[PDB]
């Protein structure tokens, strides 16, 4: 809700399916460069955790 | 006469081959005759790199330095024409081989200065009257050095010559006039210089050997920054015969 | 003193035609019978002062020299540039598909 | 065959395009396989002499079996997806190849790991066991109860 | 074993809530950023002296080049209504590939 | 008692602060030399050549590194599966440049996690406890064992082992995307499926144990109080959890066996890292991810895409990208 | 879209000659192109030598041209390089080199129209994908 | 580097020598229940 | 490095200001009649 | 262990921390000039 | 020129005729470009502003504008007085909506 | 100045990680 | 003004180490019985 909403459109929310997921994911690599950022690093840590 | 097994990962692929002490003759010249080299080797023994010190007073030194990349750092299987000039001179004009290595040095303190050691395009000539190649044979010459890197080369920002962006990307609204060094890469070419001093000689085979002393610029990063002076000092082998 | 000398090549008749003395061998199969005979022939032979002499490699056959006159039109000459022809790049540039 | 002298091929990095040194000096092959340096097959060895690839072989010996067995095999190397899609992880659907190394490579990575955690579980399993303690703790004699304190 | 070992079953098992569940909540702190492109997408003194200093590399400047490739091959394909086109000639590769 | 049996029962004695062990007398003295040249490479390291392409990469602070950028760099691709020792370096300075810390770093490090497992077999057993604790760490050993020494071996070179640095790690898994499609092979899915459910079962058994505490405490008070270390009784009330969960989900959805409940809890994280780890070492071999690359055809031949297809372009990027300057030749072959 | 008559029909010769495969043909074509080629030459390039694709206009200037199926088939019994100077079999697969690409031994005239029409076709539903190589993926 | 070569095989025959005798040395009986 | 010129002060009250309000509660918690 | 005899309790009364305090607070207000300089 | 979404943290630069035909970019890969601003003679001129009536030909600068074009409309800026980095930062609204939300 | 605060974080919690192994509470049955 | 860019970190300090110090002191003298 809140990542598409700041975003052009819903078109880039996730959709909903398994490779539309990790197009979502190589997505947030590519342009975010969301592995960088330390709130999902620190996501990573409880999941992992 | 060893085979690769009995080489492999000693260190004596790097060497270049060496003559008996025995070996103090003297290989005629017939200048009738057409002559070739048909093996050129060269190994380098030492890299020295100029100073650069504060002010242009006081002549800066070449010092030792650290070789860091292994043993790759020979020239060989260079091959080509042994001329007779009209004075008895003979003029080696290099056709092929493998005839650069890129290579690491390291100067005291830590500083790398990569360089494309090479002899390409070497046009190299004896004394006048060589009615037989001598231990006291010399040949001096010049050669080309190309660019460490070719045109294809991006740098860790993905700028490039014949490649690459032509700007800082990341730095979208920076002005753009102080990165021009950094941002349109050059592709330098400028000569060496390099004497072969004969040492030994097989009059029946047409083998030689000797020391070298060879002198260019190392790499300027594809001008990027200003390149250093090296003297390479090295043994050879060349390998002569009729054409 | 900084120019980009390959962009530079571009607005020069090697932007708009295969450059004798410049040009990467893959260019000749742009057009019938060049590649990769002649293609060989002409970088090996390289520099030309005009188009016109690369008619006169030594060896060409009569029907190679035939081929290469109906094939000047889309030739130039210019300057060598380092940068394009050392690292054995005529032979191969470094791109593929 | 293009008239490329490669053995004074400088690529862009400085090394050899075609050919360089291995870290002890024999002549390899340039490019990523300069790692792949210790390979050695009939097709290639003909090349080889003492100080590694000769570059008179090279320009003069090669015949077209060499050619076809490197084209053959280069074109076979074990990369694929597991729906047996030949070809890089990119490649478009249309040759049908998983090399039979890869199948045998990984199926017997996965048996001898599953094979390494059944050797821990089977043998912590028999220590404790012929110790008789595989069952649990006696709880009117627990060992630990009757160790000093660590601290 | 390890130096330290929980001794209070409660707080243990207040930590395993604790854990996974702060962790996801700060995730989605992220992605609220995201949702405005306020990335942590670079490290500017990393760039100021990569982009004054061509020899110098990390880690960091390396995966940048990966997403310019991935931004550049995807684009056209994911974002359909941006009716992109990119000549062959402007898509950024490094050598062969 | 002889010299030697006094030590025996030292080595393995269980009054020992931090148990030692056979396995200890591998681990202590192999840990602390990869900790030590990890701690002095991150700090201090200067660049090293990792594609054997002499581009070296910077890895250290010293050298313009933050916590995020820095790394301990693999070694260099020009020596490949080689084993490179200080020794068989002509200086330390050859042996820096061309990443001699990453194996030394490496194999001291996986041979010490080794006897760290083999550590927690001892001590259970002088402890007389049951033995397979160290079967579920063998699943984050197995993992590391993948990245650092059995994806090299198939790739034929350290220098594509994960780097020790955090951008270092992301840029492994962007590359291995690229040539693996790991996030397409059903084995990374499988490890997903154990870490996700991992953390979603560890925030519910904590959530169900710390909804059924009995009450031992005032409002003033942790009620972590009301438990004493060593108690006999149970401290919450495990048939009012299940009586929670069960109608939750339905009754038949929920444990009230705990050990059944407890067994779970370790399979489902342990298993799919299990498989996580196999995925990394069997794309080791490149029996890579599925490829739906044009699957999907329409009725005169044209490729109708589907997200596999989107996925393979971002694949492409990365691809094309990685290395910039180590390719020669057209296809990427290891 | 379908695969149309019109779709599946392709020069012949240099004279402007078409024949109109058949769906079979065009199948048969696809699954022996898969059999004995694609491992060089998936999707129209060709991955030992990525200078000489399968692209009709790039056919269309070799000599002698190989844009139609006659020159396609005589390509399959006696290849040869771009420019028609030498014969290639020795190192691509042939009919005449059907002893070393043991792959081209069973195939027969028809196998070989129907490789040559595959080739032709491909492009014309496909674009420029076909021989394009991985930028149009 | 010779003498590191040397110091490095001596400590780690020392270490492993170590693990082998020490597993040698009665290792089953060192737990706290059954010690035959 | 061209860093931020506030992330030392930065950084350094970040760990400051914390630590010593831990400090603070767990010194006094010690002196606590026992 | 057995304890050790010689710990002591430690005190700073509330005058003692306010009499601190503006010793510190005026100390820097004093040299932060120079320390900027 | 192609103008710059909001997504790209870079961007390369195309040029397009009125109906959306590439016709000029820079090349990232040079050996085999077609559209180059050196091939295709492209120049620049300003309408307003400082640059008035002022027409650019030398391809390296009409190239400088042409990347600020992907941005939009064009400025002068002071880099010194802030010692400016060049890297685009978000406003007052932007940084209102992240901490609300 | 950037290296001397990541490296002095370090050593700070390397010095946590020996009080709290080393002076830890200890465990008490009562 | 062109200030000695440490001087705000060693005032910092400088104020913050000792009031600390002098805190946490009489914090636990109010704490005790
Ligand atoms: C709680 C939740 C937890 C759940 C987490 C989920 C993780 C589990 C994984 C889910 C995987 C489901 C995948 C279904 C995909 C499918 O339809 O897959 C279809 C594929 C075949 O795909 C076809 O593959 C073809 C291959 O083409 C190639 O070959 C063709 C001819 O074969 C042509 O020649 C063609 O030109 C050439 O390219 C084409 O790509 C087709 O388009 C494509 O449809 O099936 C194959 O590959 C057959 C082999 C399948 C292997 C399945 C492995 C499963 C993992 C093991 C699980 C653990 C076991 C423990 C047991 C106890
Ligand atoms: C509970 C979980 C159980 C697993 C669920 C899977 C069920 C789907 C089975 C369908 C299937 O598999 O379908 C696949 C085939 C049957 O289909 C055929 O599969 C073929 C697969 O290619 C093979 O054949 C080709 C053509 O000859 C080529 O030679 C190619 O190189 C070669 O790989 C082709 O695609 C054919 O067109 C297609 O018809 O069944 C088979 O193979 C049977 C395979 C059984 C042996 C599996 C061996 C596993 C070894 C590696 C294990 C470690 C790593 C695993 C990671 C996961
Ligand atoms: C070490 C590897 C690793 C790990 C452990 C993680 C971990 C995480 N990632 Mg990161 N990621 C990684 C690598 C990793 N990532 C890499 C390398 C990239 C490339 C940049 C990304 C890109 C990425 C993106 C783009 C996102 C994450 C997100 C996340 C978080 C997802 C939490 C979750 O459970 O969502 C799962 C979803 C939920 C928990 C929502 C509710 C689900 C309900 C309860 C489901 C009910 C289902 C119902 C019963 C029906 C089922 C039907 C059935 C048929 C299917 C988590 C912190 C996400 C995040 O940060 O979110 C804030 C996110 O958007 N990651
Ligand atoms: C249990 C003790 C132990 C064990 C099993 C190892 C094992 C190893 N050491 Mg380490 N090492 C140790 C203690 C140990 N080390 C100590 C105490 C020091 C300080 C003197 C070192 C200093 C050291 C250096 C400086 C190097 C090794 C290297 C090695 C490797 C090769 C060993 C070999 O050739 O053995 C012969 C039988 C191997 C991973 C080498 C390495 O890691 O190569 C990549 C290497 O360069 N060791
Ligand atoms: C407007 C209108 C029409 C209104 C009408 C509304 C109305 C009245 C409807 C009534 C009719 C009706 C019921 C219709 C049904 C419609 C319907 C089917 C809707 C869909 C609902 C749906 C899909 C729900 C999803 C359910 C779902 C996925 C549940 C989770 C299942 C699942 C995977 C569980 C995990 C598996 C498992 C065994 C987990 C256990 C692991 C675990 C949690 C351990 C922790 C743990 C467990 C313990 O156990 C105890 C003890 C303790 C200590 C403890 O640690
Ligand atoms: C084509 C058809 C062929 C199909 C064949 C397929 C082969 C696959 C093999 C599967 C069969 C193995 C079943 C073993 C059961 C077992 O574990 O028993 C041990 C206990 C006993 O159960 C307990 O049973 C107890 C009695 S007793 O121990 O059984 O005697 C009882 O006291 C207790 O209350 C009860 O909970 O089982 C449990 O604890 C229940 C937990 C639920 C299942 C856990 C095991 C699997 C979890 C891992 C999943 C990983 C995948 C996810 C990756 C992220
Ligand atoms: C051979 C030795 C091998 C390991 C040696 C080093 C291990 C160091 C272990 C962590 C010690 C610090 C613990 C402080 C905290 C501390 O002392 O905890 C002690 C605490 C004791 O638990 P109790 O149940 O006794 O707590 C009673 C509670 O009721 C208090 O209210 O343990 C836990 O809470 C376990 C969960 C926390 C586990 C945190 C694990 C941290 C891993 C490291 C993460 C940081 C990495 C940064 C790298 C730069
Ligand atoms: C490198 C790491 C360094 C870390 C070190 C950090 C610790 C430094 C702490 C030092 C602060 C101690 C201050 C104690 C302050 C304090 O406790 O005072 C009151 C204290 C009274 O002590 P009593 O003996 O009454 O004991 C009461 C006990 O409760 C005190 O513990 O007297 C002294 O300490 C004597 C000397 C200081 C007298 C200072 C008075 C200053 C007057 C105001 C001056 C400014 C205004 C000037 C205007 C012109
Ligand atoms: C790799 C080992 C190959 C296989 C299998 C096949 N071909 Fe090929 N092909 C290959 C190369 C290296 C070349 C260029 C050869 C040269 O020096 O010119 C080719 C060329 C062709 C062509 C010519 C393309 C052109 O534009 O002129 C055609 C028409 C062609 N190949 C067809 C073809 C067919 C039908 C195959 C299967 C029976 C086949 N090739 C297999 C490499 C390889
Ligand atoms: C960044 C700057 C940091 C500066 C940090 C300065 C550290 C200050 C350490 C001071 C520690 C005081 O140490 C503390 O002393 C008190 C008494 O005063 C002891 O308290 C002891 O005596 C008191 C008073 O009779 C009893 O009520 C209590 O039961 C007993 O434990 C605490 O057990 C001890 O923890
Ligand atoms: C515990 C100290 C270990 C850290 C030693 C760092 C290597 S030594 C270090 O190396 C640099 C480059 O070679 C030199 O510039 C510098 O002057 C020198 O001190
Ligand atoms: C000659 C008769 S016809 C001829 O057949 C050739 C096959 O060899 C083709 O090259 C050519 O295009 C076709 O017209
Ligand atoms: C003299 C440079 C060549 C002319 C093209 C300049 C583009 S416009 C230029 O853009 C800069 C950001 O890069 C601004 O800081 C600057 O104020 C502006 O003059
Ligand atoms: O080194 Mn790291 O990364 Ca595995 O692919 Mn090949 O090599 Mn490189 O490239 Mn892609
Ligand atoms: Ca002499
Ligand atoms: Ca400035
Ligand atoms: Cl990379
Ligand atoms: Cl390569």
């Amino acid at each position: 809700l809140i990542y598409p909403l700041g975003q052009s459109s819903w078109f880039f929310a996730p959709s909903f399916g398994v490779a539309a997921i990790f197009r979502f994911l190589l997505f947030f690599q590519g342009f975010h460069n969301w592995t960088l950022n330390p709130f999902h690093m620190m996501g990573v840590a409880g999941v992992l955790g | 006469t060893l085979t690769y097994d009995d080489i492999v990962g000693t260190g004596l692929a790097n060497k270049c081959p060496t003559l008996d002490d025995t070996a103090r003759g003297a290989y005629p010249i017939d200048s009738s005759q057409t002559y070739r080299i048909a093996r050129l080797c060269l190994q380098p023994t030492t890299f020295l790199v100029k100073e650069e010190p504060k002010n242009k007073r006081q002549e800066a030194e070449f010092v030792p330095t650290k070789l860091v990349t292994r043993e790759t750092t020979s020239l060989d299987q260079i091959q080509g024409e042994l001329k007779v000039n009209s004075d008895g001179s003979l003029t080696f004009v290099e056709e092929d081989g493998i005839d650069f290595q890129p290579v690491t040095v390291q100067m005291a303190g830590g500083e790398r200065i990569p360089l494309l050691f090479t002899v390409k395009n070497l046009v190299a000539s004896t004394q006048p009257n060589v009615t037989s190649i001598t231990t006291s044979t010399d040949f001096k010459g010049e050669f080309n050095v190309p660019s460490y890197r070719t045109a294809n080369f991006l740098d860790p920002k993905g700028r490039g010559l014949a490649s690459g962006y032509d700007s800082a990307i990341a730095l979208p609204q920076a002005k753009e006039e102080e990165l021009a060094r950094a941002n349109v890469k050059r592709f330098s070419l400028t000569k060496g210089q390099i004497s072969l001093n004969v040492a030994k000689v097989d009059g029946r085979t047409g083998e030689i050997a000797g020391t070298f002393e060879s002198e260019q610029l190392s790499d300027d990063d594809m001008g990027a920054h200003e390149p250093h002076e090296v003297k390479i000092q090295g043994v050879f082998y060349a390998s002569i015969e009729p054409a | 003193e900084l120019v980009n000398v390959v962009d530079e090549k571009l607005g020069t008749a090697y932007g708009e035609k295969i450059d004798l003395n410049n040009t990467n061998i893959a260019a000749f199969i742009q057009y019938r019978g060049l590649y990769p005979t002649l293609a060989k022939l002409i970088v090996k032979n390289a520099p030309y002062e005009s188009v016109e002499d690369v008619l006169n490699i030594p060896g060409l056959t009569e029907r190679q020299k035939q081929i290469l006159r109906e094939n000047l039109e889309h030739f130039t000459v210019t300057e060598v540039e380092t940068a394009l022809v050392e690292g054995g790049d005529r032979y191969n540039n470094g791109l593929y598909k | 065959k293009l008239g490329a002298n490669v053995g004074s091929a400088q690529g862009p990095t400085g090394l050899g395009k075609y050919l360089m040194r291995s870290p002890t000096g024999e002549i390899i092959f340039g490019g990523e396989t300069m790692r792949f340096w210790d390979f050695r097959g009939p097709w290639l060895e003909p090349l080889r002499g003492p100080n590694g690839l000769d570059l008179n072989k090279i320009k003069n010996d090669i015949q077209p079996w060499q050619e076809r067995r490197a084209a053959e095999y280069m074109t076979h190397a074990p990369l694929g997806s597991l729906n047996s899609v030949g070809g890089v992880a990119t490649e478009i659907n249309s040759v049908n190849f998983v090399s039979p190394r890869s199948w045998l490579a990984t199926s017997h990575f996965v048996l001898a790991f599953f094979f390494l955690v059944g050797h821990l579980w089977h043998a912590g399993r028999a220590r404790a066991a012929a110790a008789g303690f595989e069952k649990g703790i006696d709880r009117e004699s627990e060992p630990v109860l009757s160790m000093p304190s660590l601290d | 074993i390890f130096g330290i070992a929980f001794s209070n079953k409660r707080w243990l098992h207040f930590f395993m809530l604790f854990v996974p569940v702060t962790g996801l909540w700060m995730s989605a702190i992220g992605v609220v950023g995201l949702a405005l492109n306020l990335r942590s997408y670079d490290f500017i003194s990393q760039e100021i002296r990569a982009a004054e200093d061509p020899e110098f590399e990390t880690f960091y400047t390396k995966n940048l080049l990966l997403n310019e490739g991935i931004r550049a091959w995807m684009a056209p394909q994911d974002q359909p209504h941006e009716n992109f086109v990119f000549p062959e000639e402007v898509l950024p590769r490094g050598n062969a590939l | 008692a002889n010299l030697w049996e006094r030590f025996c029962n030292w080595v393995t004695s269980t009054d020992n602060r931090l148990y030692v062990g056979w396995f200890g007398v591998i681990m202590i003295p192999t840990l602390l030399a990869a900790t030590i040249c990890f701690v002095i490479a991150f700090i201090a390291a200067p660049p090293v050549d990792i594609d054997g392409i002499r581009e070296p990469v910077s890895g250290s602070l010293l050298y313009g590194n933050n916590i995020i950028t820095g790394a301990v760099v693999p070694s260099s691709n020009a020596i490949g599966l080689h084993f490179y020792p200080i020794w068989e370096a002509a200086s330390l300075d050859e042996w820096l440049y061309n990443g001699g810390p990453y194996q030394l770093i490496i194999f001291h490090f996986l041979l010490g996690a080794s006897c760290y497992m083999g550590r927690q077999w001892e001590l259970s057993y002088r402890l007389g406890m049951r033995p397979w604790i160290c079967v579920a760490y063998s699943a984050p050993l197995a993992s590391a064992f993948a990245v650092f020494l059995i994806y090299p071996i198939g790739q034929g070179s350290f220098s594509d082992g994960m780097p020790l640095g955090i951008s270092g790690t992301f840029n492994f898994m962007i590359v291995f995307q690229a040539e693996h499609n790991i996030l397409m092979h059903p084995f990374h899915q499988l490890g997903v499926a154990g870490v996700f459910g991992g953390a979603l079962f560890c925030a519910m058994h904590g959530s169900l144990v710390t909804s059924s505490l009995i009450r031992e405490t005032t409002e003033t008070e942790s009620a972590n109080y009301g438990y004493k270390f060593g108690q006999e009784e149970e401290t919450y009330n495990i048939v009012a959890a299940h009586g929670y969960f069960g109608r939750l989900i339905f009754q038949y959805a929920s444990f009230n066996n705990s050990r059944s409940l407890h067994f779970f809890l370790a399979a489902w994280p342990v298993v799919g890292v299990w498989f996580a780890a196999l995925g990394i070492s069997t794309m080791a071999f490149n029996l890579n991810g599925f490829n739906f690359n044009h699957s999907v055809i329409d009725a005169k031949g044209n490729v109708i895409n589907t997200w596999a297809d989107i996925i393979n372009r971002a694949n492409l990027g990365m691809e094309v990208m990685h290395e910039r300057n180590a390719h020669n030749f057209p296809l990427d072959l290891a | 879209a379908e695969l149309t008559p019109e779709v599946l029909t392709v020069p012949l010769n240099s004279e402007g000659k078409t024949i109109t495969l058949t769906e079979k043909q065009y199948l048969e074509g696809k699954r022996l192109f898969q059999y004995a080629c694609a491992s060089c030459h998936v999707g129209g390039i060709t991955k030992t030598n990525p200078s000489l694709d399968l692209r009709t206009e790039t056919l269309a200037l070799a000599t002698p041209p190989r844009d139609n199926i006659e020159g396609l088939v005589d390509y399959m019994k006696n290849p040869t390089t771009y420019d028609g100077e030498q014969e290639i079999a020795e190192v691509h697969p042939s009919l005449r080199s059907a002893d070393i690409f043991p792959k081209m031994r069973n195939l027969t005239e028809k196998d070989l129209v129907a490789i040559a029409g595959h080739i032709l076709v491909e492009p014309k539903i496909l674009g420029d994908k076909w021989g394009g190589g991985k930028v149009y993926y | 580097m010779e003498t590191l070569k040397i110091t490095v095989y001596i400590v780690v025959t020392f270490f492993v020598l170590l693990f082998v005798f020490g597993f040698l040395s009665g290792d089953p009986a060192r737990n706290p229940k059954r010690k035959d | 490095m061209e860093v931020n010129q506030l992330g030392l002060i930065a950084t350094a009250l970040f760990v400051l200001v914390p630590s010593v309000f831990l400090i603070i509660l767990y010194v006094q918690t010690e002196s606590q009649q026992k | 262990m057995e304890p050790n005899p010689n710990r002591q309790p430690v005190e700073l009364n509330r005058t003692s921390l306010y009499l601190g305090l503006l010793l510190i607070l005026v100390l820097a207000l004093l040299f932060s000039s120079y320390f900027f300089n | 020129v192609r103008r710059m979404p909001a997504f790209f943290e870079s961007f390369p630069v195309i040029l397009t005729d009125k109906n959306g035909v590439v016709k000029a970019d820079i090349p990232f890969r040079r050996a085999e470009s077609k559209y180059s601003f050196e091939q295709q003679g492209v120049t620049v001129s300003f309408y307003g502003g400082e640059l008035n009536g002022q027409t650019f030909t030398d391809p390296p600068t009409v190239k400088s504008y042409a990347r600020k074009a992907i941005f939009g409309e064009i400025f002068e800026f002071d880099t010194e007085t802030l010692n400016s980095d060049g890297i685009f930062r978000t406003s007052p609204r932007g940084w209102f909506t992240f901490a609300h939300a | 100045m950037e290296t001397i605060t990541y490296v002095f974080i370090f050593a700070c919690i390397i010095a946590l990680f020996f009080f709290a192994i080393f002076f830890r509470e200890p465990p008490r049955i009562t």
